[PDB]
């Protein structure tokens, strides 16, 4: 059975984020949720994805940062994998809205960690057809 | 009773089965022997019309921290939100209402579907004040009152 | 044979919106697409995805919207499956181009109708590497 | 062995654009990379992605492109796959970022050389885990 | 005629064949006992140079609202377009001509690449109008004409 | 020194291992038989402290065109950046250091880490000049000389 997840967003105050994995479009297939991390465990090729919204009433160019990481106890510190990062992206004092969408193929070993973190927790929103994060084994 | 046309996937053979009801869900199809049978909605989950499916829907509206639950989440309708007390509804967010300044005053409160609404206080009649809701009043009965200041003695 | 679409912009007034499927960079293999529609015929999991691109002369900053969604008979409503919002994205009265993307996987049953579905009709430009919707089966 | 690249950025004044192929996060197993380009040695299906991270000092919304297209020696002349044109996206004056991402599914045959190419090389930030260039096959 | 070469998918064995012309796409390679066979570029297709493609190209380019086509899709060619009269051609976008307001004259109209080119009008000449085609005129030999309005008699 | 578990992929076989420290990374697993085994870290990679990877990290910071490297990449540390000379970090880009202008003084040059910082020139003091360097001055000793001016003879 093909190893999977598609984690959906989540209300909490924690960075990194943490995800829902059972209700409504979430999945997670051979693969383990753990305070807010996927856990590899099929040393491998995989494809990861996370697509995140911001919004905001009023407008004041907040710099937003989207990541993708890993971590293991093999080295003491996270190792980032895929980043967005936006500034100077809506006009001064307005409602605004936009999201960042990162997507590619990793190799990956068992007993990996990959994360999802993020810079103006406040500014997120978290609808299920929104704010993800996945992958699949290929 | 509204139906659904169902093949049996052991003998391929051609139903018409009935569908689960507002509350639940399909839990075994009709088949030759017996009609369909029905579950109701797990916690969080809903549905909301004569349905066929095989798991009820996921109550996904959740409300944000300036709205309130207008409806909630129910075996037969997914929850629902609303602008809290002092706010409005504008595409998607949810404003502060306006106050008026003075020399304006509040012919209209904000609902949750809408803005204060304010007009220039008429002749005769003040606002001292940045309110959302104090009014346009007639000056005092004794300097000329203005719209912003009232009448002095 | 992998079953697989990918469907490339056309010209029509209609939402949900409408696609080419044979010419050029379109494929459609094991799938089939009706008014619109890409209809999954194998129960299982695919990775889905919609880019398209929204352009005008006059940035007004309307609100755009992009959907992908599903419907079908098992119940009578639309259910949304993944939706990019953008507002504050131009500056008031210049020419401008953004794209949205939306890329994740679901588990999907057969009979299942796949749509994307957009605010500003009028803003989306059809060229076929500009605006797709796609699928393949993992 | 599945057929897979993940291509990092890479300090080159050249259109296309060239890439890190083995140090760090890149991955490429199966397929050749020569001079820029991503070298397909087996007629198929392939999911191309690529993103590419933009950032200035001082925004002047200079237009940005992104393409991804396509070679070979059958016919003198690119093909374009997948692209991304922003305009109108910073303030002007400030400092901005902003990132283009594409993905999606191809046919693709052996000899078809893959490459990646945009606007404003200068405005190009090529962090590895910020630009990058990708595919595998289905 | 420009050769291109070819392993046979039977025998492995290397050989010249020759390419297909404009308008035409390989529609079976050469092998050791003929040459190359070419097939027509069918509706909305097209090669435009000597080619040894498989399937010939699609007529991908598609006219906005704001241009017409300039040339046709057609088996040599693919399909191009401009501007439509009234516009001109800037950033990939069909913009209108500009008008030239009052005392200002078209010294050159609006192409299908450049907008209205104006002048501040000269002295003895004026113009009365936003016009993106009026040009500034002499005023009357009869109040002193300015270069928005005319001499008055 | 720090340790760490591992299975044997042999006898699936507990054995606590012994980390590689900086510069070095695992290149075989301790087994029953023998310790962990170390490697030096290639060219281009690092590893800064105690692990148990089985390769190198890379040196994955590169300077932009106004930075300089603050460290290097070495076997021990990934490589590190700096703003260059006349030029101060903020929100990840190197910018200029302002220049005071006129009847402004420099009370404290940019650094890598800030702006230039200015003053008003004080009475009795000035400065001529759009310099990020030069620093109010007082007036001469012999017009009232200003801020931006010195005093005349
Ligand atoms: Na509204
Ligand atoms: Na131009
Ligand atoms: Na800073």
């Amino acid at each position: 059975l093909r190893k999977v997840a598609h984690l959906t967003g989540k209300s909490s105050r924690s960075m990194p984020l943490e995800w829902e994995h059972e209700l409504g479009l979430a999945l997670l297939s051979g693969v383990k949720y753990k305070k807010g991390g996927l856990v590899i465990n099929e040393t491998g090729l995989y494809f990861v994805y996370s697509k995140v919204y911001f919004r905001g009433q009023s407008c004041n160019n907040l710099p937003l940062s989207h990541k993708v990481y890993m971590r293991n106890s093999k080295y003491p510190q996270d190792l980032v994998m895929m980043e967005g990062k936006m500034m100077s992206y809506c006009t001064t004092g307005q409602m605004w809205a936009r999201s960042s969408y990162l997507g590619a193929v990793f190799n990956l070993t068992s007993a990996d960690h990959l994360y999802v973190n993020v810079s103006e927790l406040s500014l997120v929103n978290f609808e299920e057809s929104q704010t993800f994060f996945g992958l699949y084994k290929l | 009773t509204p139906t659904y046309p169902w093949r049996d996937a052991e003998t391929g053979e051609r139903l018409v089965c009935a569908q689960c009801p507002p509350g639940t869900f399909v839990q075994r199809p009709c088949r030759r022997d017996s009609p369909t049978t029905c579950g109701p909605c797990p916690p969080r989950h809903y549905t909301q019309f004569w349905n066929y499916l095989e798991r009820c829907r996921y109550c996904n509206v959740l409300c944000g921290e300036r709205e309130e639950e207008a409806r909630a989440c129910h075996a037969t309708h997914n929850r629902a939100c609303r602008c809290r007390t002092g706010f409005f509804a504008h595409a998607g967010f949810c404003l502060e209402h306006a106050s008026c300044p003075p020399g304006a005053g509040v012919i209209a409160p904000g609902t949750p579907s809408q803005n204060t609404q304010c007009q220039p206080c008429p002749p005769g009649t003040f606002s001292a004040s940045s309110s959302s809701s104090e009014q346009c009043q007639p000056h005092r009965n004794c300097v000329p009152g203005s719209s912003s200041h009232d009448t002095l003695c």
